[PDB]
């Protein structure tokens, strides 16, 4: 529950006058009075003063005018008689998708007037359906009821009809109160339904309930239960009515949240939805170097955030000056604020046609301001990644290492991630080759050394960064780096080097704590 | 049954004192167990010397591999003739440098191992050699 | 004196090998059999020139595209 | 009576519910999608067919040393007829 | 039979892949119940070769292996009988 | 014949600005 | 890394699925709902919408149609589908 | 002890209880629950916390249950009083000289 904060802010963040305030504390008692509504709008709590909403099933028996504010609003824009005919077509349609093998000859919805959809005093008959042989009238009884019993009663036409209630405490119960309505519907002095054995049917809009005790035709209750529990369900204009009244309340259930991907979900962040694996934790940078004498050399240096698509092969890298990481008179809580907003401005630049529509973020709070920053543009899902990739290797490299150390200027300049697996290899293949390639220069120098270029004259292509290989190169290159990490993992944890199965291999090269 | 709240004179003769009374309890106490016992356990060689100086100790030259290496110490003591604390942390380093580094040999770092022991029995090679597959700016 | 027809109904629901005529097969239970000598294999197995490549739940193979059927 | 117990029937469960079902041709193509309707002769037409096929670049450094890979193009609304389809299997 | 849904796609336009490569595209005027494709002013691009625009076409429907139609093809409304 | 599917579209009646009688027309 | 196999369906689907791209007496059959005459399911919301719509018997404005029609292009550009730029820039 | 202040404290509840409803509803109420005042803030209710001999009444504590299969019904009565969830004043003092002696 929303406490005091079904608006923005009430209009709390400005400067109206007295009576606006008044108003906006008078508020939260609206709301609960709806809350405790059908405990309060019983007939028996207060005394007799039946009103009806205008075009409406709402029977306020009383005068409570933040209740009666409340309902009104909350069915604003005619939505009780659109909601009885979206009911009413959605039953059509229902039972017209098979209505053939139930033996219907024609249905066709009689004209009834939008009064009629409200109004208890006088009903009338909604589904007027032909059924093209002699239909045993079944005695009026309850749905629910599992007995089969069917007087020696038969004809032609055979009604449905469905009506709305809103119930109270009390008048929740739609079984009994829906037999009784078709009852007194059966000898109605005005409601003339044109089948007598024609069905009722009620909805407990109140209480989220429906039910309907009239003539049920003989194969057609289930077909009745079916398509009633179906709109329940999913019922278009009950279920806008239903976000209506939550929101009416301040009621908000927690919408579930993006799942990790673990390490059967590895593989799943190749597919056509752009996801750009935002890791910016090395941002924060400093000199942090202990002089000779007196104090240490409090330098910061100039970060860089990483943004790089493993789904397209693409590296983006937006540097980060340390002018405007120091002295801005703020905490870091309002750097990582900015550092959210770079982030999001930097996904407006790009085109809406190439925005990333899953945004994977290795800082677990991070997810949060990148939801709150742009937030007008929710096409983008912040899927948690748990493993975090060694992407912080970039900032180590000799080209992009020494570019983000003196790149004093914000810099959206792109880059390849993959030396030249974009077009050679496969897009989860390149993926894989530059895991490999980062873990293999997280694990060492040397080792990275010999990993990137074995030979001193094969290097990386004058336009590229990544050390360029072919399939043999890279096999032998990779082959070398898993051997070095399975080193670094034996060290790390005192076991066994090459005793980690491949799917356990492939989490830990990930970053999963196994 | 109006909602008019009645006054509780004469109502409360049976009521107890303490009735719906709960003292409450000291939640997340098995976190701060746990933080103590890392912290316990993170200054145990901080606790084990902190008594010992370097200029006025005589022993002072002299965490789950702890008890195999105390296991060993003491298995060298055994066979040894009540050996001193120095003499016992040697042969327990002898004994680790001769049954990690022997190249998986087993029957020549036996007659070594009796030689250096006193050749009590086989057994004690066998507990020895166990021991030396279970102990490894 | 075997005809096809109570050969191919007996089979239903019997571990049997359908052979197309692109040389793939299904391995696995036949369900039921048309006029044109249509496949419906559940629970097969697609082995493509002998070397399985896995389950596929519920195959349907044409009348004009299978070669043979054997029942194994 | 008989339309729902025959092998069509099981094409007919492939897309009892609008389930996914793929579709593998004589082109050696393999058209995943629900199928919205069929007909007698195996005439399946289905919406947002994803049809996903071997690729090959086609001796591309001129020495014929390439790798096929997985071509995936998207369609809205398709109409298959059943003369060129070879199998097909509804998603597990 | 999906012929006759075929049958009462005059006036739209739609593509039709052959088995041979050659797709045609082009506004279908005319479907007996063999798919025999009249279209008029339609545009065919065969397998590795350019494509040629015509202002009638006869595709067979024994040759056609497969069928495009757009987003805005009534075929809830067109597959009732 | 596997399984084939169409759907009418539904229209629903018109309620508000039908500039007509009460009752509702067939 | 399954690539796709020649005359096999297994593979493709394989891939689709590492990729995640996947009374008479009777049982009723029945699967209602709202899809616009175009084939697009309408959300909940647009249900609503057009349901609202065709009760107040009032249409979308010029405004709105031309929102309409941009939102749906920009949805079937996106569905029908700048590092080689990137590569020859570097 | 001060019966006269359990009248007051009674009194004081059964006014707070009418400004609450007249701020609901305009009329006087005939018999509104106290679920609407006694219920905890959690559960949306005023929260309120009475020494009244407020008996919940036995006939309207039935809920409800929307089964798939047709209608279920659900079964469930004083709403308790601060006069025994606090520990007398005598018992607080000896308790607290106990625990001082144990604690040390």
């Amino acid at each position: 529950w929303e406490k005091a904060s079904g608006f923005e802010e009430s209009m709390k963040w400005k400067k109206l006058t007295n009576a606006q305030r008044s108003g906006l504390n008078q508020i939260p008692n609206r709301r609960f009075t709806l809350w405790w509504s059908p405990t309060i709008n019983r007939a028996n709590v207060y005394v007799g003063f039946q009103v009806q909403l205008d075009l409406t099933g709402i029977f306020m028996h009383g005068k409570i005018p933040t209740l009666k504010i409340s309902l009104i609003q909350i069915f604003r824009a005619h939505l009780w008689q659109k909601i009885h005919e979206s009911i009413v077509m959605d039953l059509c349609q229902v039972f017209d998708q098979e209505l053939d093998a139930l033996e219907i000859e024609t249905v066709q919805k009689e004209t009834i007037h939008p009064r009629k959809s409200y109004k208890m005093n006088s009903s009338c008959a909604d589904i007027l359906l032909f059924a093209s042989y002699k239909w045993n009238v079944s005695r009026p009884s309850l749905l629910a009821d599992s007995k089969d019993v069917m007087d020696s009663t038969t004809t032609q036409k055979y009604w449905i009809d469905i009506q709305l209630r809103w119930g109270d405490y009390d008048s929740h119960d739609i079984e009994r109160y829906a037999r009784a309505k078709f009852l007194d519907y059966t000898t109605d002095n005005m409601s003339i339904y044109p089948s007598p054995t024609g069905v009722l049917i009620a909805i407990d809009l109140a209480y989220n309930l429906h039910s309907a005790y009239g003539n049920w035709f003989p194969g057609s209750k289930p077909l009745i239960q079916q398509a009633m529990a179906k709109i329940m369900k999913a019922n278009p204009a009950l279920y806008v009515l239903r976000e209506r009244i939550r929101k009416g309340l301040q009621l908000y259930s927690s919408e579930p949240t993006e799942p990790y991907l673990s390490s059967q979900n590895y593989g799943e962040l190749f597919s056509n939805q752009i996801i750009w694996f935002v890791d910016d934790t090395n941002v924060y940078r400093v000199t942090i170097h202990k002089t000779f004498e007196g104090n240490l050399t409090t330098k910061p240096i100039n970060g860089a955030i990483f943004i790089f698509n493993p789904r397209t092969g693409q590296l983006f890298l937006k540097i980060i000056h340390t002018s405007v990481w120091a002295g801005q008179k703020r905490l870091g809580q309002l750097a990582k604020w900015k550092t959210a907003e770079e982030v999001a401005a930097l996904i407006r630049s790009l085109p809406v046609e190439e925005q990333p529509k899953q945004i994977i973020v290795t800082r677990k709070g991070m997810l949060d301001p990148l939801e709150v920053h742009l937030l007008d543009f929710p096409n983008i899902v912040i899927k948690g990644s748990e493993l975090q990739l060694p992407f912080q290797a970039c900032l180590k490299v000799e080209k992009f290492g020494d570019l983000i150390l003196k790149a004093t200027e914000p810099q959206m300049v792109l880059f390849n991630l993959y030396d030249d697996w974009l077009k050679t290899i496969s897009s989860y293949t390149a993926f894989s080759r530059l895991i490999l390639i980062l873990r293999a220069l997280h694990v060492n120098n040397d080792r990275a050394k010999v990993i990137l270029k074995p030979d001193k004259t094969t290097i990386t292509e004058p336009h590229h960064i990544w050390p360029t290989l072919t399939d043999e190169e890279w096999i032998k290159v990779e082959v070398q780096l898993k051997d070095l990490i399975l080193a670094d993992y034996g060290k790390k944890n005192n076991v066994n080097v090459a005793s980690l199965t491949q799917s356990e291999i492939r989490d830990i090269i990930l970053g999963m704590e196994i | 049954p109006t909602g008019e709240v009645l006054s509780l004179v004469g109502k409360l003769e049976g009521t107890r004192m303490g009735d719906k009374a709960q003292r409450t309890k000291p939640q997340m106490q098995e976190e701060r167990r746990a933080k103590r016992r890392k912290r316990d356990e993170d200054r145990h060689d901080i606790n084990k010397m902190k008594g010992y100086t370097l200029l006025s100790e005589g022993i002072d030259e002299m965490k789950e591999t702890r008890e195999t290496y105390e296991v060993l110490l003491s298995f060298i003591q055994a066979a040894l003739g009540d050996q001193p604390r120095d003499i016992l942390c040697g042969a327990a380093d002898e004994v680790l440098a001769v049954l990690k580094n022997e190249k998986l040999r087993d029957k020549e770092r036996r007659k070594e191992i009796d030689l250096l022991l006193g050749q009590t029995d086989d057994t004690r090679y066998h507990v020895l050699v166990n021991l030396g597959k279970k102990i490894t700016i | 004196p075997l005809n096809p027809k109570p050969f191919l109904n007996g089979l239903t629901g019997k571990p049997v090998m359908v052979k197309l005529k692109w040389g793939m097969e299904y391995k696995g239970y036949l369900v039921s059999v048309d006029g044109y000598m249509n496949m419906q294999l559940a629970n097969t197995e697609e082995y493509i020139d002998g070397a399985l490549s896995g389950h596929l739940g519920e195959v349907l193979i044409r009348c004009n595209n299978v070669l043979y059927i054997r029942g194994v | 009576e008989e339309f729902n117990t025959g092998p069509l029937s099981v094409l007919t469960q492939s897309v009892k519910n609008n389930t996914q079902v793929l579709i593998n041709c004589r082109n050696n193509k393999k058209l995943l999608g629900r199928v919205k309707a069929f007909d007698r002769h195996c005439n399946m037409v289905l919406e947002n067919v994803k049809e996903m096929w071997t690729e090959v670049p086609k001796s591309g450094k001129g020495k014929k040393k390439s790798k096929p890979v997985n071509k995936d193009r998207y369609i809205s609304k398709m109409f298959l007829r059943g003369d060129s389809v070879i199998v097909v299997l509804r998603n597990p | 039979k999906l012929v006759r849904f075929l049958m009462k796609l005059s006036h739209e336009t739609v593509t039709i892949e052959l088995k041979n490569g050659t797709q045609v595209h082009g506004t279908i005027t005319g479907v007996d119940v063999s798919m025999n494709t009249h279209l008029k002013a339609v545009k065919m691009t065969l397998k590795n070769r350019e494509p040629v625009q015509l202002e009638t076409l006869s595709i067979r429907g024994n040759n056609i292996r497969y069928f495009i139609l757009p987003d805005s093809l009534p075929l809830d409304t067109l597959l009732v009988d | 014949a596997y399984a084939i599917n169409v759907s009418q579209k539904r229209k629903y009646r018109q309620y508000m600005n039908r500039k007509g009688g009460f009752n509702r027309p067939l | 890394e399954e690539p796709i196999v020649n005359r096999g369906l297994a593979a493709a689907l394989l891939l689709c699925q590492n990729k995640g791209l996947l009374k008479d007496g009777y049982k009723p059959d029945v699967k209602i709902e709202y899809v616009d005459e175009t084939g697009r399911k309408l959300t909940p919301k647009e249900a609503f919408r057009q349901l609202s719509h065709r009760f107040h018997g009032k249409g979308s404005g010029k405004m709105k149609t031309e929102r309409r029609m941009k939102k749906l292009d920009e949805e079937a550009l996106l569905k029908k589908m700048l590092g080689t730029v990137a590569l020859l820039q570097e | 002890n001060t019966q006269e202040l359990l009248d007051l404290l009674v009194k004081c509840e059964n006014k707070i209880q009418t400004r609450i409803k007249i701020g609901l509803n305009s009329k006087m109420p005939s018999r509104f629950p106290p679920v609407v005042f006694y219920t905890p803030k959690e559960l949306g209710g005023l929260g309120m916390l009475s020494m009244g001999h407020v008996l919940i009444p036995q006939s309207d504590l039935r809920w409800s249950k929307q089964t798939d299969v047709g209608i279920t019904h659900f079964r469930s009565q004083l709403i308790p009083n601060l006069y025994r969830y606090i520990q007398p004043w005598e018992s607080e003092f000896i308790d607290s000289q106990r625990v001082w002696a144990e604690y040390a």
